[PDB]
């Protein structure tokens, strides 16, 4: 769940919703880390095989 | 890349959905497939 | 197609399986001091390096580790078709 601008503002108003059961979104600077995580050099070398 | 795409249902695929499956999968793979025969040198991966 | 410089690239299963080529390739040079200086001068390969450049600004052909294996190739390819014959 990203939340970010554009047509998913009508779905930011449930975010707080459903993080209330233990689950979690996502800012959009979150889901930069998140992918961007996919790019260490431990992980390169994983895809590799 | 992708296409907002809202209200086409099952009896609404439209014109802008047959676009958008071209934009997001059946073009997406010729742009893997067209790195991959730019590609010469076994020993440099591109990370999809 | 002489270059002027070449990146080696130390790629995915073979690749890492051509950087420990580079790495074991140690030369030993003990100075005039009589003091064994072991060394390490690689440290642009090391475990981590995933690609490595050759630099020359006269042309890869006219830099050293180059030239003399492609003339020993090229006078042994001149050689074997003169032996053929």
């Amino acid at each position: 769940w990203t939340r970010g601008t554009g047509l998913m503002s009508a779905n930011n108003i449930i975010a707080e919703g459903i993080e209330k059961l233990g689950v979690r979104t996502f800012s959009q600077k979150e889901m930069a880390f998140n992918i961007l995580g996919l790019l260490t050099p431990e992980i390169v070398q994983l895809c590799q095989e | 890349a992708a296409i907002p795409e809202n209200g086409n249902g099952l009896d609404n695929i439209d014109s802008k959905s047959e676009f958008a499956h071209r934009i997001m999968l059946t073009n997406l793979l010729r742009l893997l497939g067209a790195v991959k025969s730019k590609k010469t040198t076994d020993t440099r991966p591109a990370q999809c | 197609n002489n270059p002027n410089e070449l990146t080696i690239h130390f790629g995915g299963a073979k690749g890492r399986a051509i950087r420990d080529n580079y790495i074991g390739m140690m030369f030993e040079t003990i100075g005039e001091d009589g003091a064994l200086k072991s060394e390490k001068i690689f440290k642009d390969i090391d475990e981590t390096t995933t690609s490595y450049t050759f630099v020359s600004p006269t042309g890869l052909l006219s830099a050293t580790q180059f030239t003399q294996p492609a003339l020993t190739l090229m006078e042994k390819a001149a050689y074997e078709d003169i032996k053929s014959k």
